[PDB]
Parts: structure tokens; C-alpha cells; sequence
């Protein structure tokens, strides 16, 4: 892609209902990747780094 | 000038030489610096040695004295140590403390935090400068608000106003508002600061005005700037209910940054350039004549301006006969620089669904459907005219 | 000449090799030594060094109760909420500490040897304090109508309360300034408060608020009490809907941490006792949003109204201002004032500022009718529509 | 049926709200030109975006109000301004046109109508529950002593007679160029006057021969619509003069 | 990043607008079709014996989640273990079915997806 | 929940894989607990029953340390349930985290999840 002379897509947006088994192919995803799985939900599920990682952009 | 530059060296000269001179030839000779030079050197290392705690200087207190929250959970109204000084603890800068008794021993650490982190964002952007055509008059504008006075604030200060500061980018979405930022920032060499409006109101209860006025004070110490403030319209729209923090925490946040940007505080060589959709759905209390001199309102892009920005991104992109630019153009409407760019990246992404590493005229053909409907789409349109 | 260019090269290699013995005698990194004060302070410095008066942990005392085993004792809570009982050690009398006095106690050996400073608790405050601030007095249209009825509330009994005294009045206490945002309740606070010469503390509440419930409500009232000891203060509290928001819940949400905070303010001004002769200026941007106490006389005697700027106050601001920038003089100043629609006071002056950049663009000793008239045309039609006031003004 | 709480309210702004909403919504638009004759009045707009799977019917800004006189709104903006507002200008004056010209014995004075128009647009701006239209409309016809005319109203009724007025694309910028434009010696035969119309429409329309639209009228004959492949001949001619003339 | 939404109303103004976001993607309800692949590899981890009834078994269930899905086959291992059969057989899948079903009948008269 | 406790080796041969978690959910009073309270009775054994607010010391560091031992109980002597009355007070999706209290919360759900794996 850099290549080409693109800019790559910053979001990724899947939608449709969440009982179509879309939710468990989305974090299917990052298993087939070996991403790191970071979970942000715009509250602090357990995250630690300062204690959050909502206000976490940077 | 030149002659200038003779005086200012001679500072600088008997500066390295003087130190260099007396602390060797000084020791040697009678009883100057001597045993009260050693003295120094030694205690604070012998005072300081294994472990030493990690503490932040809140406050200095006049009296030989000074606030430091220590780093192990306790506080301490710390006595300061011979041969340390009080008054080379910067507020700005946490101080090392000895952990047995607690005592300033120096300062080898300013520390730093992940809060510094996000106000400081360096830039390199594939499009630049003379990567954009068209609405030429928009960035002359831009221009004469931020460019001249912050190079040369010295008439700008002296005639009697204080300095124009910032333009307010409104207008059609998509003209190419957050290019054009980033484009005069590298003319005038500026360092350029991010942050998202929306990225203020957070969880954590008072971080929120905390957080605004290290924005500034930081984007102040790095001397010219232009902070860009990237969809600032977010606060206002937008009452989150999502945050703990609640309608407190906007009501705090959005005064904090009208304090910090003049207020009493006054603060110069900090220009605001904001991104915004429209400023009809801006805040009034941030909104505002007289902090922003000058707003721009983008006209709707015409077919005219359309084909210079193309042919850049036509020079990036492979190189064929194939790319058809004109038609692209000319089959939309008089609307954004962004479809432009659009165009561009949906037409190599799409070459890659085929297994072919080709952008043809099949692509771009393809990519005007999507890209058209979803900015704001013909149709409807084609009907009210 | 070519000698002397060579060396401004060098010089900073040659500061930078140097730089462990640079740091040992005149300061910063490793050996931190000034070498001017911590010198001369150095016989002083010994005593406490010895002493085990380092550590002398941060802590507030409770209540002085002296028990047995080591007879003066002390019984103190610290900043970070546990007690200790303590110890005295000789170097004070058991009447400096007193109860619900900060005072200082060992880590290491739990004892007085100097009492703490009392209330300066908030750093977070000060962050923002600059003392006599103030643009410059010709943008404010210098003296206003608005800036006179301001000066005989405030000034003068800062200045003198011994005119007070004699004629017999009581002096007064509150000025509510109030508008949207631009109308300058902050500018005129600042002529003002310079003009006085008292000290002067502006503060955002926005700082008075922080970490949870109650933190904030201990900052205000212990800067607020310093203020009000301290003789000839004047406290100007710059935009509170941070410490001056409306008083509700609904039980979905709930306004309690700013009305705990902005309770404790409004208490404190005359206080439960007679009052003082110590200013306060409140500076809101609603007056919407306002409970009756604040406004009670003798928390509030009268209320001025800084909101869009006088039919005097239009004019003058453009000419004072005309006044101090190089401009052109066949124009009226006045008529491009009176051509701004409903003009907030941050408006006026816009007209001003975005005329003598095009004046300064050229650089020209004065400016032109150009610059003028394509500054007014743009001010009326934009920027008026996009003031504060329209969306406010309604609301107030 | 009105709203019990207003539209239009006075506030500060120096205007009114809907008038500022208003002349934006004029600002943003499409090009719509009209050049006075010494033979025909005629009207164009810049846009309709025709591309033949659809017609042309009363689809036209351009709509006669009455035998000699027409007005063309524009109602054009952003996003479109609306077709439904101008209808209700239009339905109210069309009436009162053919009322006055009942009553006068020559070509219905324009005048009138114009004074008319400007008093609509306001009235509602003073009515409960109502707010003023967001166009501008070019009024054009004949006197009682045949003086041709095209006069503009903005969106809160302010009249002006006109030799040639554009409004659109920022109005103060398309009219200041139409002056350069027009000619006295190019309104003289009923081709010249049309031709003064397009060129102003011209530049910056997509796809333009076929989204122009224009529509003539006769002294006391109705409006004739011109469709839009009879008036691509024009543009061509016009076109290639333009070309020539850079 | 990956964010999954479940309308098109989520999104904010600077998603819609391409430029920085390429496409969008958007997922079916669950179909029979689609039901009976995903069923066919759950139902693989047990015993099947001669006649095929997937498809009877799939387009009986109008599911709601992919637990729904593993729940059919989950439940026909419970039906013969308390049976105390040595292999599953095709009975037992159609009890399972049937059983599964209800519970999410139960589920849509009270207008809930799979969390209470 | 009773059958694997008794014959795992019927349960794993069956076709349903491995013993893991139960998930009861539903609206107040619907006996999702008393299902489990009722079988645990019949048994007398395979059973550990622990309060979520066990986890909880006064005494910090000490919270996520009781989890393991209790947790690592029922897997030497394993099938054994591990089950846990109410899991709210701990089972926060929003935790503060600046203030010791929010911390320790925050310490008890991280090994939660660790553990979970762990069994």
C-alpha cells in the first residue's frame, strides 16, 4: 500500500447484529493476526497503565 | 551584526574556561575552594548512596524548608542538607530525595510521565506543502493570522493590540481543513501540537481541567507553536453520559482552556488553528470574537480546483494512461477536496481484492460510486434543483 | 574575527565534556550544590542535618493532649489520614503547636522540632496565579462608565477604611460581575485591582475542583480564610460555573461536586460573622444558575451588570484602543463601532485588532480606509451571528 | 395550525436568525442570472442537473406569475434550498399579478409586484409561528409604458431595480462580474439578450448545455420555456466566443 | 482498531466521510443457509449414524447467537448421557433441537438476546 | 454440573469437551443460585463454596493472593466447582483507580481472569 500511494484506512467499522456470530469473528481477527488484544470500552474493565486506557490515544 | 556575534561568544568563552580553570587550580592552591569544594562533592554523594526515593517538589517553603510528596506513600516537610540548594528545585521538576532520612540530596531526575506524552506529536506528512491546489486565497488568510505575527511578534506586540491569533476553519466538511494545518505549520516551523477535543472529558474526576492547562503550558515552553485542535466541535455537541465525571466535568474543562488561552494568564506565541464542522454547532462560550481575529469560511469546491489536487496525487500513485482523471471530476458535483483524496486510496485497496497490484480506470470507476454516496450522495440533490 | 568564530562552534562541546565538573560547583545534575545560598545557610544547615528534624513528615494536629511516659505529647493526623501520637523535641515550647495547627513530626522519631506553616495545602490553584495581570489599559477603552461604578465598591475601602470609619458606612462586600463570555468581567477586575495596588490573587475554581468530593471544598475555604487574614486583599474569582454551577440532582447523574464546593465559597465571603473589609469579586457566566444566598446584600450589595458593553462603552473601547495603535485619523472610530451589532466587548475590539493587521501587513506608519472597511463588513455579518451572546442571551 | 412559540424572534446578532440562516442559504448556491433586455426579459439558472431520464415541466425555477411578468427564484444552497418555499412567494403573488393586471389596461406594472413580493417574504418574519423564505427572486417584466425590468428582492423583502443582477455563489460576486458583461448592444436583438444570461451561468456548472435552463417572455404573450437542447446551442456559440476572447 | 456497532447510528460524522475509513462492513442476520455449515462442524465432535437431518434440525431453530448453534449439539451429548448411550445417535438431535428451541422462545417473549 | 463430577470419563467420551465454566443468568429471585445451592447440598462434597467478599482483606497486596490458593484447591483435587455467590462488587467493568480502595478491586478481577484459564 505504501507502495501504491495510498493512505491506509485508520478505522475499521463491522456492523450488523451481535448474534450472527459477527462478535466472535471480529476477535477471531486478532487471534489468526497474534495481535495484541487491547480492550478499550470508554471505561476501565481492568486496564492498567495508569489505570486507564480510554483516555489513552497517544 | 556580525560585530554581534563577538559579544555574545565572549560570554560563552570565560564561561567553560572559568569552570574548567578553578576547579582544579583552586583545590591546589592556599585554601579557597579546597576542603569546603570536596565537602560538597562528598556528602551529597555519601548522603544520597543506595537507595535514594523518587519524590515530586510540590512547593519550596522560605525557611530552609520545602514540600516534597515522596514517592513510597508518604509526604514530607523535608530540612534541607549542607551544600543543597532550594532554590534550583523547579516546580516543573521532581527532586531525588534520600530515602533513610528525608532530605533534598539533588536533583539527577526531572522525571517524566505518559501525560506529557500526548500534547507532544511530531509530524512528517506524506502531503505537504504544494501537495494541495486550489482555494489559494484560504491559506494567504491563514497566513497573515498565524505565520506573521508569531515569526515577528515584535510590531504585532509594540503598535498596541495584542498579537491576531488563530484562524476558526468552518465551512463544508472535507475541503481539506486538517491538511492545511499540518502544510503551514512546516513553512512556518512551528511545532505542531494534536489534541482531540473529545480526548479532555474522560473518565477521571478533575484530570479533565488538569489535563487542558498542560496543553498550553507545554505548547508555551516549546516557543513558536500552533496547537491544532482536532474536532473541538465534539464538546458541545455531545453531552456523553458516559463518563463518571458527569455534566461537571464539561461545565470545568471548557472554562479551563478560555483561562489558559488569554484569561488573566495572557499567554503569547501560542496560536489555536480549530477544526471544526461548523462553528453553528460549537459551544457559544468557546466561540467567541476577539481570542480568533480572523474565521474562514470555505467556499464549495468547484470542478476548477479539483484537477490541481488530483494531479499530485496522480504524480504518487502508478503511472499510466489508464488513470482518467477528468471524467472522475467532472461527473460529481461542486463538493470537497476529501472525495479527491478518497478516490485515490479506495482505488489502490481495491486492486488488491482482484490479486492484481494494478490501479486502472476498472478501480476508479468503481471507487466514485462509494465514495459519492457516502459524502453526501447526487440523487436527493438532483431533484430540490 | 576568524579566530573568535571558531570558538562559537566549540564552545558547546567544551560545556558538555566539562559537564560532571560544571554540575558539582554551580548546580543542577549529579552534586547539586548553588554554591551562592546553600553556603552561606551551611552553619545553620548542620543543626538540622544532626537533629533527626529530617525526616519532618507532613501532618496537621488534632488536638495537643500531653499524656505520661514522655510528658509532651501531641496527637496529629497526616495529610495522608493516619495518627501517630507524638513526641516534643527542644527546640520550641509545647505553645507553638497548637490544636488544629499543621505542624511537622519525624518519619523516623515521631517528634516536633518546627511547626509547618499553616493552610497552604492547594499548589493546584497557584498553577494559575499571576499577580497584577493586566493586556494593556488602552483596550479596555480606558475609563468607562462601567469601570467607575466598579472603582467605589472595590478601591476604596482597600485603599482607605479609615474614610469607612469616619463617615460612619459600613463597608460594603460583593460585586457580582455578569455576561456571556467577551463582555470582559475579567479585563475591568484587573484595571481595577492594579489601580487599588493591593495584592492580588485571581484564581480559577476550575483548580478548586479536583479528585473526589470534598478535596476541592478543603482548597476553598483554606485559600479563602489566608485571603481574609491577610489585610488589604482583593480575591477576584475569574468564570465560575466550575464552583458556581445550579443546585439540583435528579438521582441520573448529580451536580454534589460542585455544589459542595460552591456552598463553601458563598459561606465564607461575610462569613457567619459581621464581615471584614477584605473584596471579593465573583465573575459568573450564567446568571441563570445563581442560588439566593450568594445574592443576599452583604454577600452581594449591588449587582453589576458588565453584560454588552454600554452605548458609551462601544465607542470608547474602539477609540482607546485607536488611540494607542498607528492608525488612520480621517476615519471615525466611532462609526465603525456603532456599525458592530449588539456588540460584546470582545467583539469591539476584534474590529480593532483585525484592522491594524492589515495595517501592520503593509507596514505603514498609520493605516488606510481599506483596511477599515474590509474589517467592518466582515465583523457585522459573521462574527456577530457567531458571538457568545445570541445562544446566551436568550437563555439569561 | 401555526406554532404557538416563534421562529423569528429578535435577538442580538444585529438582525433576526432566520434572516442570518437565510442569507446564507442564498450565499452557497447555484449561479441564477438575469439580464434586462430592449426586447425580451430573460431569466436563467445555472443548475437543475438534467440528464435525460427526467423532463422539465413546472420543474423550472423560472415560473410566470402572470402574462408579462415571471420570476425565477433561487432557492439554492449548500445542500438545495427548497422548491416547496418558493411555491408558496410564487402562489400568493400570481394571484395579485393577475389582479392588478385586470385592473390595468396595459402590460401589469412590476413594480407592484416587486413591493409585493418584498412584503411577503417580511410578513411572515413578523408572524407568529412563521419565519421568512431563504431565496432571492429576480422579478421581471413590462410597465404600463412598456419599460422593461428585472429587480431582485433578497430573502426579507428589500427591492431593487436593476439593469443586471446575479445572485448566488456569493450574490455580490456574480453581479459585480455581470455588469462587466453586459452590453447595451447585446440586448438589441432577442438572441444578444440570451446570450448575456448563459455566459454569467457558465462558470462553474456541471455538465453544463444541458443543467442551464432559461426561459423567455414576451411583452403581453406568455412565458415560452426553452428546453434545455434549444438552448444548448447558444452555449456553444458563446462558449467557443469565450475561449476566443482569454 | 476494530470496532463492532450494531446500527448505523453509532457512527460519528468523521467515520462516515472517506478519506481515512475505506469501507464498511456490514453482516447478514443468521440464515438457514449459513446455519447449517456451522452446525455441520459442531455436530462433527459426536457420533452421527445413517440419514442425514442437519438440514431438518437447522431450519427448525430461528437461533439468535452462535451459542445457539453449539447449544444444539452441547445438549444432545446431555440427552444421551443421562440415557447412558455409548454413542450419539440421530435421535438425540432432534430432542436437542426441539429443547434449544424453547429455551429461546422463553428468551423472546421476555425481548432479551442472551444476556439477562 | 453433578454428571462430570461423577463420571468425567462418560462426559469427555460423549462428545461434549472438557468440564468449563457455568454461566447463570437472569433477573432477581430467579434461582439461578439456588439450582447450584440445591445439587451442592445432595453431593456433600466436589463443592467449595466461597464469598466474593473473601477476596477482599483490609490489608493490601493480600487480595489477589487469597484467590489463588482457594482457586489452585479445586484443581489438585479435581472435578471440584469453585462457586461464588453474588460476583458483583468485584466484577466492575469500571473500576477508578487512583485511590488505594479502587486499586485493590482492581488486583482481585486481574487474577480472576488469569486464573480462569488456570483451571
Amino acid at each position: 500500500f505504501e507502495a501504491l500511494g495510498i493512505a491506509q484506512p485508520k478505522g475499521v467499522l463491522l456492523y450488523g447484529p451481535p448474534g450472527t456470530g459477527k462478535t466472535l469473528l471480529a476477535r477471531a481477527v486478532a487471534h489468526h493476526t497474534d495481535c495484541t488484544f487491547i480492550r478499550v470500552s470508554g471505561s476501565e474493565l481492568v486496564q492498567k497503565f495508569i489505570g486507564e486506557g480510554a483516555r489513552m490515544v497517544r | 551584526t556580525q560585530c554581534r556575534l563577538k559579544l555574545l561568544k565572549l560570554e560563552r568563552i570565560k564561561d567553560y574556561l572559568l569552570m574548567e580553570e578553578e576547579f582544579i587550580r583552586n583545590q591546589e592552591q592556599m585554601k579557597p575552594l579546597e576542603e569546603k569544594q570536596e565537602e560538597e562533592r562528598s556528602k551529597v554523594d555519601d548522603l544520597r548512596g543506595t537507595p535514594m526515593s523518587v519524590g515530586t517538589l510540590e512547593e519550596i517553603i522560605d525557611d530552609n524548608h520545602a514540600i516534597v510528596s515522596t514517592s513510597v506513600g508518604s509526604e514530607h516537610y523535608v530540612s534541607i542538607l549542607s551544600f543543597v540548594d532550594k532554590d534550583l528545585l523547579e516546580p516543573g521538576c521532581s527532586v531525588l530525595l534520600n530515602h533513610k532520612v528525608h532530605a533534598v540530596i539533588g536533583v539527577l531526575m526531572d522525571d517524566t510521565d505518559p501525560l506529557v506524552t500526548v500534547m507532544k506529536v511530531e509530524k512528517a506528512p506524506q502531503e505537504t506543502y504544494a501537495d494541495i491546489g486550489g482555494l489559494d486565497n484560504q491559506i494567504q488568510e491563514i497566513k497573515e493570522s498565524v505565520e506573521l505575527p508569531l515569526t515577528h511578534p515584535e510590531y504585532y506586540e509594540e503598535m498596541g493590540i495584542k498579537p491576531p491569533k488563530g484562524v476558526i476553519l468552518y465551512g463544508p466538511p472535507g475541503t481539506g481543513k486538517t491538511l492545511l494545518a499540518k502544510a503551514v505549520a512546516n513553512q512556518t516551523s512551528a511545532t505542531f501540537l494534536r489534541v482531540v477535543g473529545s480526548e479532555l472529558i474522560q473518565k477521571y474526576l478533575g484530570d479533565g481541567p488538569k489535563l487542558v492547562r498542560e496543553l498550553f503550558r507545554v505548547a508555551e515552553e516549546h516557543a513558536p507553536s500552533i496547537v491544532f485542535i482536532d474536532e473541538i466541535d465534539a464538546i458541545g455537541t455531545k453531552r456523553y453520559d458516559s463518563n463518571s465525571g458527569g455534566e461537571r466535568e464539561i461545565q470545568r474543562t471548557m472554562l479551563e482552556l478560555l483561562n489558559q488561552l488569554d484569561g488573566f494568564d495572557s499567554r503569547g506565541d501560542v496560536k489555536v488553528i480549530m477544526a471544526t464542522n461548523r462553528i453553528e454547532t460549537l459551544d457559544p462560550a468557546l466561540i467567541r470574537p476577539g481570542r480568533i481575529d480572523r474565521k474562514i469560511e470555505f467556499p464549495l469546491p468547484d470542478e476548477k480546483t479539483k484537477k490541481r489536487i488530483f494531479q499530485i496525487h496522480t504524480s504518487r500513485m502508478t503511472l499510466a494512461d489508464d488513470v482518467t482523471l477528468d471524467d472522475l471530476i467532472m461527473a460529481k458535483d461542486d463538493l470537497s477536496g476529501a472525495d479527491i483524496k478518497a478516490i485515490c486510496t479506495e482505488a489502490g485497496l481495491m486492486a488488491l481484492r482482484e490479486r492484481r497490484m494494478k490501479v486502472t480506470n476498472e478501480d476508479f470507476k468503481k471507487s466514485k460510486e462509494n465514495v459519492l454516496y457516502k459524502k453526501q450522495e447526487g440523487t436527493p440533490e438532483g431533484l430540490y434543483l | 574575527q576568524s579566530t573568535y568564530s571558531r570558538q562559537i562552534k566549540q564552545v558547546e562541546d567544551d560545556i558538555q565534556q566539562l559537564l560532571k565538573k560544571i554540575n558539582e560547583l554551580t548546580g543542577i545534575k549529579e552534586s547539586d550544590t548553588g554554591l551562592a545560598p546553600p553556603a552561606l545557610w551551611d552553619l545553620a544547615a548542620d543543626k538540622q542535618t544532626l537533629q533527626s528534624e529530617q525526616p519532618l513528615q507532613v501532618a496537621r494536629c488534632t488536638k495537643i493532649i500531653n499524656a505520661d511516659s514522655e510528658d509532651p505529647k501531641y496527637i496529629i493526623n497526616v495529610k495522608q489520614f493516619a495518627k501517630f501520637v507524638v513526641d516534643l523535641s527542644d527546640q520550641v515550647a509545647p505553645t507553638d503547636i497548637e490544636e488544629g495547627m499543621r505542624v511537622g513530626v519525624d518519619r523516623n522519631k515521631y517528634q516536633i522540632h518546627i511547626p509547618l506553616p499553616p493552610k497552604i495545602d492547594p499548589t493546584v490553584t497557584m498553577m494559575q496565579v499571576e499577580e497584577k495581570p493586566d493586556v494593556t489599559y488602552s483596550d479596555v477603552g480606558g475609563c468607562k462608565e462601567q469601570i467607575e461604578k466598579l472603582r467605589e465598591v472595590v478601591e476604596t475601602p482597600l485603599l482607605h477604611p479609615e474614610r469607612f470609619v469616619n463617615l460612619g458606612i459600613e463597608p460594603p462586600k460583593g460585586v457580582l460581575l455578569f455576561g456571556p463570555p467577551g463582555t470582559g468581567k475579567t479585563l475591568c477586575a484587573r484595571a481595577v485591582a492594579n489601580r487599588t495596588d493591593a495584592c492580588f490573587i485571581p484564581v480559577i475554581g476550575s483548580e478548586l475542583v479536583q479528585k473526589y468530593v470534598g478535596e476541592g471544598a478543603r482548597m476553598v475555604r483554606e485559600l479563602f480564610e489566608m485571603a481574609r487574614t491577610k489585610k488589604a486583599c482583593l480575591i477576584f474569582f475569574d468564570e465560575i460555573d466550575a464552583i458556581g454551577g445550579a443546585r439540583f440532582d435528579d438521582g441520573a447523574g448529580g451536580d454534589n461536586e460542585v455544589q459542595r464546593t460552591m456552598l463553601e465559597l458563598i459561606n465564607q465571603l461575610d462569613g457567619f460573622d459581621p464581615r471584614g473589609n477584605i473584596k471579593v469579586l465573583m465573575a459568573t457566566n450564567r446568571p441563570d444558575t445563581l442560588d439566593p444566598a450568594l445574592m443576599r446584600p452583604g454577600r452581594l450589595d449591588r449587582k453589576i451588570e458588565f453584560s454588552l458593553p454600554d452605548l458609551e462603552g462601544r465607542t470608547h473601547i474602539f477609540k482607546i484602543h485607536a488611540r494607542s495603535m498607528s492608525v488612520e485619523r480621517d476615519i471615525r472610530f466611532e462609526l465603525l463601532a456603532r456599525l458592530c451589532p449588539n456588540s460584546t466587548g470582545a467583539e469591539i475590539r476584534s474590529v480593532c485588532t483585525e484592522a491594524g493587521m492589515f495595517a501592520i501587513r503593509a507596514r505603514r506608519k498609520i493605516a488606510t480606509e481599506k483596511d477599515f472597511l474590509e474589517a467592518v463588513n466582515k465583523v457585522i455579518k459573521s462574527y456577530a451571528k457567531f458571538s457568545a451572546t445570541p445562544r446566551y442571551m436568550t437563555y439569561n | 395550525m401555526s406554532y404557538d412559540r416563534a421562529i423569528t424572534v429578535f435577538s442580538p446578532d444585529g438582525h433576526l436568525f432566520q434572516v442570518e440562516y437565510a442569507q446564507e442559504a442564498v450565499k452557497k448556491g447555484s449561479t441564477a442570472v438575469g439580464v434586462r433586455g430592449r426586447d425580451i426579459v430573460v431569466l436563467g439558472v445555472e443548475k437543475k442537473s438534467v440528464a435525460k431520464l427526467q423532463d422539465e415541466r413546472t420543474v423550472r425555477k423560472i415560473c410566470a406569475l402572470d402574462d408579462n411578468v415571471c420570476m425565477a427564484f433561487a432557492v439554492v444552497a449548500s445542500v438545495s434550498g427548497l422548491t416547496a418555499d418558493a411555491r408558496i412567494v410564487i402562489n400568493r403573488a400570481r394571484v395579485e399579478c393577475q389582479s392588478h393586471r385586470l385592473t390595468v389596461g396595459d402590460p401589469v406594472t412590476v413594480e407592484y409586484i416587486t413591493r409585493y413580493i418584498a412584503s411577503l417574504k417580511q410578513r411572515y418574519t413578523q408572524s407568529n409561528g412563521r419565519r421568512p423564505f431563504g431565496i432571492s427572486a429576480l422579478i421581471v417584466g413590462f410597465d404600463f409604458d412598456g419599460t422593461p425590468r428585472l429587480y431582485q428582492t433578497d430573502p426579507s423583502g428589500t427591492y431593487h431595480a436593476w439593469k443586471a443582477n446575479a445572485i448566488g455563489r456569493g450574490a455580490k460576486s456574480v453581479r459585480e462580474f455581470l455588469e462587466k458583461n453586459y452590453t447595451d448592444d447585446a440586448i438589441e436583438t432577442d438572441d444578444l439578450t440570451i446570450k448575456l444570461v448563459i455566459k454569467a451561468l457558465l462558470e462553474v456548472v456541471q455538465s453544463g448545455g444541458k443543467n442551464i435552463e432559461l426561459a423567455v417572455m414576451r411583452r403581453d404573450q406568455p412565458l415560452k420555456i426553452l428546453s434545455p437542447e434549444e438552448i444548448e446551442k447558444y452555449v456553444a456559440e458563446i462558449e467557443k466566443e469565450k475561449e476566443e476572447n482569454e | 482498531v476494530i470496532m463492532a456497532t450494531n446500527r448505523i447510528d453509532i457512527l460519528d460524522s468523521a467515520l462516515l466521510r472517506p478519506g481515512r475509513i475505506d469501507r464498511k462492513i456490514e453482516f447478514p442476520p443468521p440464515n438457514e443457509e449459513a446455519r447449517l455449515d456451522i452446525l455441520k462442524i459442531h455436530s462433527r465432535k459426536m457420533n452421527l449414524t445413517r440419514g442425514i437431518n442437519l438440514r431438518k434440525i437447522a431450519e427448525l431453530m430461528p437461533g439468535a447467537s452462535g451459542a445457539e448453534v453449539k447449544g444444539v449439539c452441547t445438549e444432545a451429548g446431555m440427552y444421551a448421557l443421562r440415557e447412558r448411550r455409548v454413542h450419539v445417535t440421530q435421535e438425540d438431535f432432534e430432542m436437542a433441537v426441539a429443547k434449544v428451541m424453547q429455551k429461546d422462545s422463553e428468551k423472546n417473549m421476555s425481548i432479551k438476546k442472551l444476556w439477562k | 454440573v453433578e454428571l462430570p463430577l461423577t463420571h468425567f470419563e462418560l462426559y469427555k467420551q460423549i462428545g461434549i469437551d472438557p468440564p468449563r465454566g457455568v454461566l447463570m443468568y437472569g433477573p432477581p429471585g430467579c434461582g439461578k443460585t439456588m439450582l447450584a445451592k440445591a445439587v451442592a447440598h445432595h453431593t456433600t462434597a466436589a463443592f467449595i463454596r466461597v464469598v466474593g467478599s473473601e477476596f477482599v482483606q483490609k490489608y493490601l497486596g493480600e487480595g489477589p493472593r487469597m484467590v489463588r490458593d482457594v482457586f489452585r484447591l479445586a484443581k489438585e483435587n479435581a472435578p471440584a466447582i469453585i462457586f461464588i455467590d453474588e460476583i458483583d462488587a468485584i466484577a466492575t467493568k469500571r473500576f477508578d483507580a487512583q485511590t488505594g480502595a479502587d486499586r485493590e478491586v482492581q488486583r482481585i478481577l486481574l487474577e480472576l481472569l488469569n486464573q480462569m484459564d488456570g483451571f
